[PDB]
């Protein structure tokens, strides 16, 4: 049986960010632009788009 | 044994089903299973802390 | 209906397109019920600018008080049912003399994000007919007996603060348009935006294929309209109007759009 | 009993004498025990799975 490592995601706040290429087993990574997560107490990144 | 957990701290995590439909931010809220066992036992990873004083 | 918050000329270019800017902080809602009926209640003690206010005791919604400090068990009292009825009001069992100052009842309503506090002034004496409750112009002043209980009241019957109703989905926001020389009531919606988040557009394929406001607008709270390909038939006065009825907030922003020019613009507002 | 509006109680009758008890007693079961939602006079509302 497999175990699914998966950390907390990268959220690049006010900026755009840049995956690095490591050499582990089936590595995926993927960058999606115009996230405005939110939090209990509202949005964590002050920009908004 | 068991002097480990010093400086720790729980979590408040985003359940999507909290009871009566909707999603909450709450600290039950069960983030991870794993059920490896051969005869139905369960191994759970809660956002607690437990026995923690 | 509204009031008027910003009244504005916003002069671009043909072909490009527009943005009538409209944010808002207290209109923000998601697609969950993840406490939407959520308040608190806070007492806290201060001794002026000079000095730090302590958390003593705070509540939520439905449910039981909590104390801070093990000294203050049995001390301090609140209703647990304040919510029903509005009381607020917090008993001091016995004062000492670290209790004299200034204590804010702090009521916030996290769904509309409201925050109002209020003052009652603490001073402990020692002759019991010396004791009264007094309005010292902008707040209640209550002298008490050393060892005897304080009621300090802190009642709010506004209905934004009962248990009785909170059916949060009632905000709508509206987006209309004020053609020239159409006079008003009679202007044609753009777009009607229900937190639930449906939407509704008004008009022939000309319009409803223009007419957009981004996905997450009722998420963070903003409704700023983008107008694709701007054409001289879209110029007007446009008009957004945040609604969030139970809690009363009822604000409309005024954007006259005139299409001329790309870059000799004044900063209006 | 008393005509008021309060949001713990309730009223049920024996003998043809009205009779008071709490909210927090009361359940409603399909196989699972349900949770109540809406609670209004003489109409409760559940949210709870197939229940024979
Ligand atoms: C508010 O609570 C205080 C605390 O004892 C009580 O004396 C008073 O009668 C209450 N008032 C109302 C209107 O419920």
């Amino acid at each position: 049986e497999y175990k699914t490592v998966i950390p907390s995601p990268y959220v690049k706040c006010c900026g755009t960010a840049e995956c690095k290429d490591k050499s582990l087993p089936d590595y995926s990574c993927k960058v999606f632009t115009g996230v405005y997560p939110f939090m209990w107490g509202g949005a964590y990144c002050f920009c908004d788009a | 044994n068991f002097n480990v957990y010093k400086a720790t701290r729980p979590y408040l995590a985003h359940c999507p089903d909290c009871g009566e439909g909707h999603s909450c931010h709450s600290p039950i809220a069960l983030e991870r299973i794993r059920n490896e066992a051969t005869d139905g036992t369960l191994k759970i990873q809660v956002s607690l802390q437990i026995g923690i004083k | 209906s509204s009031s008027l918050v910003s009244e504005s000329v916003v002069s671009l270019a043909a072909g490009t397109q527009a943005v009538l800017r409209c944010q808002s902080p207290r209109m923000v809602w998601t697609q969950d019920r993840l406490h939407d009926r959520q308040r608190v209640v806070h007492w806290d003690l201060s001794g002026g600018p000079g000095s730090q206010r302590r958390r003593l005791v705070d509540m939520y919604s439905a449910g039981e008080q909590r104390v801070y400090e093990p000294r203050d068990r049995d001390r301090l009292l609140l209703s647990p049912s304040a919510f029903h009825d509005g009381n607020f009001s917090l008993l001091i069992r016995a004062v000492d003399r670290g209790d004299e100052g200034v204590y804010t009842c702090n009521l916030h309503h996290h769904y509309c994000h409201l925050d109002e506090s209020l003052a009652v002034r603490l001073e402990v004496t020692e002759d019991p007919l010396l004791s009264r409750a007094y309005w010292d112009g902008e707040k209640e002043v209550l002298v008490v007996a050393h060892g005897a209980p304080a009621l300090m009241t802190c009642i709010n019957r506004a209905h934004v603060w009962t248990d009785r109703h909170l059916e949060e989905a009632q905000q709508v926001v509206h987006w209309d348009r004020q053609l020239p020389g159409v006079s008003h009531d009679r202007a044609d919606r753009l777009l009607d935006l229900y937190a639930s988040g449906e939407r509704r557009a008004y008009g022939p394929p000309f319009l409803r294929d223009r007419v957009s406001v981004n996905t997450n607008a009722f998420a963070r709270g903003d409704f700023s309209l983008r107008i694709d390909e701007l054409e001289r038939a879209d110029e007007g006065i446009y008009s957004c109007h945040l609604h969030h009825h139970y809690c009363g907030l009822h604000e409309r922003r005024v954007f006259h759009l005139q299409v001329t020019e790309p870059a000799f613009e004044p900063p209006s507002a | 009993t008393d005509d008021s509006h309060d949001w713990t109680k309730l009223r049920y009758m024996d003998s043809h004498t009205p009779a008071d008890a709490e909210r927090a007693g009361l359940l409603v079961r399909t196989s699972a025990p349900c949770t109540i939602t809406g609670t209004m006079g003489h109409f409760i509302l559940a949210r709870c799975p197939k229940g024979e």
